[PDB]
RNA sequence: ACCGUAUAGUACGAGAGGAACUACGGUU
């Protein structure tokens, strides 16, 4: 994919449970696999910010529940390295559901997004309030 | 921009270092060092602290 | 006229560029095919300023502005600001704005006469916008979306809004913005017309995937 | 060992689609 432009240590593995950053109706997501990156650590597949991941909906509205959908990791607890050298870490781990095409709706994110991510998925960026 | 001032104490920050805090509403706080950040986390205000340049 | 291009393989031109009647901002790391899309029809007419905003290259979503002024997030570095002041004409005011609803480009939608803002914006900020852009500001929602700058492409000639916007809102918005408005899509079905294309009174740049019908509506409503 | 950019929306192709040499940035 396009260079993220920052160094990332994958915070999440398959099976990790994470917050769903949007108003799709899905509260929490389970990461099944990492698709838009490829399985990076492969034996225990790992995903981090900027990766596109396949997920299943653990918690949310019944319509959403158990749906298998694609998503993008917006934030993670484990730190990142900026070119400048500063490391950035977030409060929690979260992802936003995205479509097959690669769009968000792109109601809002709520919350800030990494510039690295916005660059990779412009449409998602096109709906971010702030990008850090 | 060429010169950087600590958004906390007010002292100059040596270039190539310091940390930047992201507010989430995209506000920015540039901290010269951990001590300042620690105080801020404390929820103290720099004006209150005598040692700070801002206060003095 | 109206042209098509891509930033890398992205059709969302509005995300990586900002176009007004007096200036054009483009992301710093674009390709020749992307830059040419503007250089080829703007020529030596108006300044084409390469830039980053807050260190990012999604300058189209990170800023908002028109011929008179440009609004940039607080996190805009002094280096980027100095570079902007130097490149853009003196008649345009560059002001930092402190709002956290979303990226400036999604919260604000404007032309040289009117501007729509996120409906939850505070009064102080709404006055600042009106002041710097020297425009009339109105809190609005396009087809329910609060991210007005993301669901509305506007020039002084016409405008394009979310494809589901009712005819009643279209009629009211036309009156409010003083330009013909039509619900439509860009880049083959996208309803995010605000991020999918950039446009001013004489040129419209959209993504390579914009269909024939979609490009027809564009050069027709923006009168190109 | 891989991804990305320039090459290039080019060669090739009715069209859909869609390379390379080389030079770069980065990841694992």
């Amino acid at each position: 994919a396009q260079g993220t432009k920052f160094r990332i240590s994958l915070g999440l593995p398959v099976g990790a449970i994470m917050n769903c950053a949007d108003n799709s109706g899905a509260r929490n997501l389970y990461i099944i696999a990492v698709k838009g990156s490829g399985s990076r650590l492969n034996r225990l597949p790992a995903a981090s910010l900027g990766d596109m991941v396949m997920a299943t909906v653990k918690k949310g509205k019944p319509e959403l529940r158990k749906k298998v959908m694609p998503a993008i990791v917006v934030r993670q607890a484990k730190s990142w390295r900026r070119r400048d050298g500063v490391f950035l870490y977030f409060e929690d781990n979260a992802g936003v559901i995205a479509n097959p095409k690669g769009e968000m709706k792109g109601s809002a994110i709520t919350g800030p997004v990494g510039k690295e991510c916005a660059d990779l998925w412009p449409r998602v960026a096109s709906n971010s309030g702030v990008v850090v | 921009m060429k010169v950087e001032i600590d958004s906390f104490s007010g002292a100059k920050i040596y270039p190539g270092r310091g940390t930047l805090f992201v507010r989430g509403d995209s506000k920015i706080f540039r901290f010269q060092n951990s001590k300042s950040a620690s105080l801020f986390k404390q929820r103290k205000n720099p004006r209150r602290i005598a040692w700070t340049v801002l206060f003095r | 006229m109206a042209t098509r291009t891509q930033f890398e393989n992205s059709n969302e031109i509005g995300v990586f560029s900002k176009l007004t009647n007096t200036y054009c901002l483009v992301a710093v790391g674009g390709s020749e095919n992307f830059y040419s899309a503007f250089e080829a029809e703007l020529g030596d007419a108006i300044p084409i300023v390469h830039t980053t905003i807050a260190g990012t290259r999604i300058i189209g979503r990170m800023t908002a502005g028109n011929r008179r002024g440009l609004l940039v997030p607080t996190q805009t570095t002094d280096q980027e600001l100095q570079h902007l002041r130097n490149s853009l004409p003196d008649s345009v005011k560059i002001q930092r704005v402190e709002e956290r609803l979303s990226a400036l480009g999604n919260v604000i939608c404007c032309n040289d006469y009117v501007a729509l803002v996120h409906p939850d914006i505070d009064r102080e900020t709404e006055e600042l916008i009106s002041d710097v852009l020297g425009v009339e500001v109105f809190r609005q929602t396009i087809s329910g979306n609060i991210l007005v700058g993301s669901y509305c492409s506007l020039s002084n000639q016409g405008g394009l809004v979310h494809p589901q916007t009712s005819v009643q809102d279209q009629e009211e918005l036309s009156s409010l913005l003083q330009v013909p408005l039509v619900a439509g899509t860009v880049n083959r079905g996208s309803s995010v017309v605000g991020a999918g294309m950039v446009v001013n009174d004489y040129l419209a740049v959209t993504g390579l995937d914009t269909t024939a019908p979609e490009l027809s509506v564009i050069e027709s409503i923006f009168r190109l």
